[PDB]
RNA sequence: AGGACCGAACCGACUAAUGUCGAAAAAUUAGCGGAUGACUUGUGGCUGGGGGUGAAAGGCCAAUCAAACCGGGAGAUAGCU
RNA sequence: ACACAGGUGGUCAGGUAGAGAAUACCAAGGCGCUUGAGAGAACUCGGGUGAAGGAACUAGGCAAAAUGGUGCCGUAACUUC
RNA sequence: AAUUCCUUGUCGGGUAAGUUCCGACCUGCACGAAUGGCGUAAUGAUGGCCAGGCUGUCUCCACCCGAGACUCAGUGAAAU
RNA sequence: CGAUGUCGGCUCAUCACAUCCUGGGGCUGAAGUAGGUCCCAAGGGUAUGGCUGUUCGCCAUUUAAAGUGGUACGCGAGCUGGGUUUAGAACGUCGUGAGACAGUUCGGUCCCUAUCUGCCGUGGGCGCUGGAGAACUGAGGGGGGCUGCUCCUAGUACGAGAGGACCGGAGUGGACGCAUCACUGGUGUUCGGGUUGUCAUGCCAAUGGCACUGCCCGGUAGCUAAAUGCGGAAGAGAUAAGUGCUGAAAGCAUCUAAGCACGAAACUUGCCCCGAGAUGAGUUCUCCCUGACCCUUUAAGGGUCCUGAAGGAACGUUGAAGACGACGACGUUGAUAGGCCGGGUGUGUAAGCGCAGCGAUGCGUUGAGCUAACCGGUACUAAUGAACCGUGAGGCUUAACCU
């Protein structure tokens, strides 16, 4: 219940080489503000389809 | 013969005036238009593909869409393949409705069963199951030993252990088809039929006589 | 297997589920917005909106179903007088769900909850 | 649904009598001996009815002859001929299973007489 | 549905107040037993001045079971007791010819055909 | 009255499972016994290695006991690895 | 060895149901276990259920389950009484 | 017999049927009267057996409430 | 001997014919019914118990049959430790003794988070030479092959009689499997009612929290079994053991050397799921795109500008889909979810009031109120408008046919 070889680098990676992330790659922006913020979420400053919905 | 497609909608009970009461199953058949009609000269067999049921606009797309633009027939919602018997005949575009399955008496159902899950060994393959409080300890649903010792030294393929059970294409047979409305569209065949209440089925005639 | 059953089980006891739904929708009718993770605001809707219909059918009896229920004397207060006819009008779905990000600790995705309200 | 909806009220009978749990209904049944087509009854005590429409069922328990036999009919099936009450029970529970645990004097109801 | 070492009462006066099942017929491995089944029995206690005794390997038919039998339409019929009918070893025919308590429809076949002789109901 | 009876604190350890790279260099949660006594316990002394204690297992003497533990003969002796 | 489900001896010892300090819930007085957030599969672990049956399971009724209290009525072979 | 090779000894009760068992035959492989003999109601966290009550231990398990198993992030070993 | 865990009980099985049963055939001291032995045949099936430490063994009762043998006298990185095989103890026995026993009795830790083959599955990269779509053929590889019992044929045929049938038809059962919830049930710590002791909201009333859901009786959707429909061929090809016909060689006799025929559950088909990563990567109907421009070792080229198609994916509400993904549905050119409304169903007479009554509580309004998931409608909020990835008619060689 242990290993008995031990594994190489090229063994090691490719069970790594499918643990590569994926970041954003869409990223909308306001239509009143024009800042950068997620998709269906709202902005830093609190904004959604052009509407102030944060009330600060 | 060919068979055709439709929904499953559900189970009921069908009674006869004696007092049998037959769990009785509905399958709503719509229109089943012909879209192409495939054969030896150019595919080396012969058969037609099928298409039913109504699907919205900006949906099927222009891969889709052209395929079912040379018959002149509406959006349907799939694509299934049904093998001519060497005798009877048909054209692109033509419906074929559930009347067909008119002088049938027994259909062979086929279609998707429900997807039950990654299931243990206890549930999918019916092992027999050991003792739970003997003082046994830490086994107590487990399949047990999966093979011999070091003389096989491996396994065998196919042995039975845990798989997702379920959602593959499940056939059944000898399926009494029990009444043939055709107005209302519905069929009505004896038993107990794979599928929700709404899935896709198969019901094609039975190669069982 | 889960087919076509209902609820979220967001680790914790059954007491602890509508036990704690006792107290969110309890506190979303004070200050009006909150907030929490998604998978609970997303739970806390069919739970406060029930709440509502009563609370825009006026009686004795059906102030005491929602003193049976979310047991809170100010809130039901606030309820069917500072809520009630506000939202007596049209059918159904008092809430509205705007997604709000990331936790700081640990990528729980926060949502707000609020009313259709606030125009002030 | 409505689809299979449509199909179930076209053998649903029209008129039965409304039962409650815990009265005294007589079921006649059709049962059939070789050629002959003839009626069995049923004088018993009506102790659960489970509503799905077509699907409705109702237990009538009769003490028989040393033993109390608990016999369910289809309702809209067309083994069933009557249904008539003999006396109302005045119950609170709606199925009542635990008159299979009394026995004499203490599996009488009460009349309803409301 | 009554299967192995079930302490069942019988029905008829023969002497048997409560017997056990252990062999259940008619089947290669058939666990279960019914409307019109054969199984194998002997008498735990009887009456003084009874045709049997304790200790008796006989053979018997159920009739009433706790489960109850389905009916062709869905009718179950539930008892409260269990029963079945002592017969000979081999030459069925029963012993006894005064049974207490009711049947069901389902035996109805040439070989039993005392049951509706003897049957006080059904 | 009583090494009576039933039974908590307190005493302990008969069964079952968890655990057994443990929460812990053998305990924990449900059940099991004495519980006014041949009992239980806190502080404070005495018994020291062929020696002690011991309702006796060779059990126990600082997580180690058919002869403790540290140092010293001593780098014992090693027909054997 | 550790911010460790393990041990350490006296004292104060509230209400109401209860024989009682056990238990069930609260005053006062302290805490929420120093990883959370989702998912709702096999799968162990700690469990509530249950059709007909009733030890057929099994080395073995170990484990589950069962009973259970204060009063009156009433209780044996044997017996050191 | 907690003393027994042949041995599951030979009978009887119990079970449908009993290498376990309960009362005995006497030919103790190889009991025996303070390395104690026989009987003994109480008593035992005792050994074997037995009916009742009882229940998923079983025939044959199926849902369910929860802590982990699994996903996302933070810290991060192990024998080997 | 710097470790290879040992009888046995589960669970899991799988292989071989020397076949226990089913099927085919020969022979008989084969009249019939039952048998017996010799072959052919491994497709499938292949008891529960009482007892025993159990394989081993007996009896009971089933069974169409309860075959045998291999896999460390199969299976502990799967379980139980009863068996002997630690130390405690005892009877007997042998020895003066310390103490030993194919001589029995009692008690006595079974650990390990899977790196690598292997296996039921399951996703990603990318390939198949322009790209995408959706659908299929079928090379190939599994599954699945069980078995009485009654009746009619006919109480016949064979037999003095008792008895008592083969191929052939029909229906109902057993066992394993495949689904399916429509009924019969169980489940339903979210439900509706009861209720025990207690605590609070100021108190009565009414409700809620705690107590293994506190303990209870019922219960929808689904999950499922004991519940109920289906499943094992019929038919075909080529062969066994045999049965052959017509004949040879050996003028005749002979089932064979030439040749033509039936003939089994086995061997390929038949039926069913997987299946073109079948790298030999295939057919099929198709949908999308036809600007400029230096260089060159002109190499199947790199380069910059301008664009970025059909579509895929991304994020989104989610799904009888589900471990995370994948796969399915929809995405305001809107019924995808939670809602609300109509209802179904469940539990069964809310609360308050009025009156009856000293009261506990009873009757009227009231078969009310309340209802989680289910069924049929409606946009009430939430499923942004974009950007992203992918492309600009698609290597060369060789005829058949067209300029």
């Amino acid at each position: 219940a242990v290993q008995q070889n031990k594994p190489t680098r090229s063994k090691r990676g490719m069970r790594r080489s499918h643990d590569a992330l994926t970041a954003v790659t869409s990223l909308s922006v306001d239509k009143t503000s024009g800042e950068k913020h997620l998709r269906h979420h709202i902005t830093a400053d609190g904004y959604y389809r052009g509407r102030k919905v944060i009330a600060k | 013969m060919i068979g055709l497609v439709g929904k499953k909608v559900g189970m009921t009970r069908i009674f006869t005036e004696d007092g049998v009461s037959i769990p009785v199953t509905v399958i709503e058949v719509e229109a089943n238009r012909v879209t192409q009609v495939k054969d030896l000269a150019n595919d080396g067999y012969r058969a037609i593909q099928v298409t039913t049921g109504a699907k919205k606009a900006n949906r099927v797309t222009k891969p889709e869409a052209g395929h079912f633009a040379k018959a002149g027939v509406e959006a349907g919602r799939g694509l299934w393949e049904f093998r001519l018997a060497e005798g009877e005949e048909f054209t692109v575009g033509q419906s074929i409705s559930v009347e067909l399955f008119a002088d049938v008496k027994k259909v062979d159902v086929t279609g998707t069963s429900k997807g039950k899950g990654f299931a243990g060994t206890v549930k999918r393959w019916n092992f027999r199951t050991q003792d739970a409080t003997h003082g046994n300890s830490l086994s107590h649903r487990v399949p047990g030993s999966i093979g011999q010792n070091q003389t096989p030294g491996k396994v065998f393929k196919g042995k039975k252990m845990a798989g997702q059970m379920g959602n593959e294409r499940v056939t059944v047979q000898s399926l009494d088809v029990v009444r043939v409305d055709a107005e209302r569209n519905l069929l009505l065949v004896k038993g107990a039929v794979p599928g929700a209440t709404g899935s896709d089925l198969i019901v094609k005639p039975a190669v069982k006589a | 297997m889960r087919h076509r059953k209902s609820g979220r089980q967001l680790n914790r006891n059954s007491s602890h589920r509508q036990a704690m739904f006792r107290n969110m929708a309890g506190s979303l009718v004070r200050h009006e917005i909150i907030k929490t993770t998604l998978p609970k605001a997303k739970e806390l809707r069919r739970v406060v909106e029930p709440l509502i219909t009563l609370a825009k059918t006026d009686s004795v009896a059906n102030r005491r179903l929602a003193f049976a229920r979310t047991r809170d004397n100010e809130i039901v207060a606030k309820l069917f007088n500072e809520l009630g006819p506000r939202f007596a009008s049209r059918a159904g779905g008092y809430t509205r769900i705007l997604k709000c990000g990331f936790r700081a600790g640990d990528n729980a995705p926060m949502a707000y909850i609020e009313l259709v309200d606030r125009s002030e | 649904s409505n689809i299979i909806k449509q199909l179930e009220q076209e053998q649903m009978k029209q008129d039965v009598p409304s039962f409650r749990p815990g009265d005294t209904v007589e079921v006649k049944v059709w049962v059939v001996e070789g050629s002959k087509k003839r009626l069995q009854a049923f004088e018993g005590v009506v102790i659960a009815i489970r509503n799905r429409g077509l699907h409705s069922a109702f237990t009538v328990r009769k003490i028989s002859n040393g033993e109390g036999v608990e016999r369910v009919f289809q309702t809209h099936s067309p083994v069933v001929d009557s249904i008539s009450v003999k006396r109302r029970g005045a119950v609170r529970k709606a199925k009542l299973y635990y008159l299979r645990e009394r026995t004499g004097k203490a599996a009488r109801i009460k009349e309803r007489l409301n | 549905m009554i299967q192995e070492q079930t302490m069942l009462n019988v029905a008829d006066n023969s002497g048997a107040r409560r017997v056990m099942c252990i062999k259940v017929l008619g089947g290669s491995h058939r666990r279960y037993a019914g409307v019109g089944d054969i199984i194998k029995i002997t008498i735990k206690e009887a009456i003084p001045r009874g045709k049997v005794k304790k200790g008796d390997v006989l053979k018997a038919v159920v009739v009433r079971t706790k489960k109850g039998v389905r009916r062709p339409d869905g009718s179950v019929i539930r008892f409260d007791g269990n029963a079945c009918v002592l017969l000979n070893n081999n030459s069925e025919q029963p012993i006894g010819t005064r049974i207490f308590g009711p049947v069901t429809r389902e035996l109805r076949s040439e070989k039993f055909m005392k049951i509706i002789s003897l049957a006080p109901e059904v």
